[PDB]
């Protein structure tokens, strides 16, 4: 039928492997014990997004400085849609961070855990209320490596502008591909990208609980190094007011 | 800038 790629069947190829906590269940569960957990896969999965970033066609044609704003302002938006994709996939509101650590019932009553988990099962419970297909899933989590630039703009900017494009059509030729109505495409549409432009408020929510764990020196977690300079860079930006968050529908 | 990200990027 097909001997020439198209691109969701390069998204898909390029789709980082799923990657382990390595925590340990038999010792008793902790707030504390799973905080410094996920700042540590958190930081493995970055890699993991940058090296994915790099294969994702039309990425490494944009300026190194472009290719670097970008995952330093989209990496929440990745891991929380990664998650939510996880959750949606391996089941009730149960967060999948990795095989040998799943947010269970149990673990979701522990203290703090519900008022961050929250944001994150909201992801989940949506990608499961639209049945989401796969294909539609790399669309939206590559258009979300796209959701951010600075006022200013990219270097890029035009080359940026044609990419982004490319894969909302890319999004279009999910939908239609998917089995069912073909009458509820435009909706569906509608329906996807509204939930692309939720991800921001999710962000925004996320990146403050993260930074003013960061920031708090009472606290005293760990953070993985690559990550803690991501956040240190970030950290004045998103107080001054210097990103514009790309919204689908005004 | 962070040289690993900018390392990791181009190489
Ligand atoms: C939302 C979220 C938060 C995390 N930790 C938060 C946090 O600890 C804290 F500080 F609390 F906010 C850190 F890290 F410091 F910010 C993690 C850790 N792991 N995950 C995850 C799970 C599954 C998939 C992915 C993911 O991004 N995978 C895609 C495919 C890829 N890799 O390109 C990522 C996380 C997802
Ligand atoms: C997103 C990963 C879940 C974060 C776990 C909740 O984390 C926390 O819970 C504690 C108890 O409420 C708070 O005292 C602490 O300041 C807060 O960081």
């Amino acid at each position: 039928p097909q001997l020439t790629p198209t691109l969701v069947s390069l998204l898909e190829v390029i789709e980082p492997e799923v990657l382990y906590a390595g925590y340990d269940s038999s010792v008793p569960d902790s707030t504390w014990r799973i905080m410094t957990t996920l700042n540590m896969l958190g930081g493995r999965q970055v890699i993991a997004a940058v090296k994915w970033a790099k294969a994702i066609p039309g990425f490494r044609n944009l300026h190194l400085d472009d290719q670097m704003t970008l995952l330093q302002y989209s990496w929440m938006y990745l891991m929380a849609f990664a998650l939510g994709w996880r959750s949606y996939r391996q089941s009730a509101n149960l967060l999948c961070f990795a095989p040998d650590l799943i947010i269970n019932e149990q673990r979701m009553t522990l203290p703090g855990m519900y008022d961050q988990c929250k944001h994150m099962l909201y992801v989940s419970s949506e990608l499961h209320r639209l049945q989401v297909s796969y294909e539609e899933y790399l669309c939206m989590k590559t258009l979300l490596l796209l959701s951010s630039v600075p006022k200013d703009g990219l270097k890029s900017q035009e080359l940026f502008d044609e990419i982004r494009m490319t894969y909302i059509k890319e999004l279009g030729k999910a939908i239609v591909k998917r089995e069912g109505n073909s009458s509820q495409n435009w909706q569906r549409f509608y329906q996807l990208t509204k939930l692309l432009d939720s991800m921001h408020e999710v962000v925004e929510n996320l990146l403050n609980y993260c930074f003013q764990t960061f920031l708090d020196k009472t606290m005293s977690i760990e953070f993985p190094e690559m990550l803690a300079e991501i956040i240190t860079n970030q950290i004045p930006k998103y107080s001054n007011g210097n990103i514009k968050k790309l919204l689908f529908h005004q | 800038e962070n040289a690993l990200l900018r390392y990791l990027l181009d190489k």
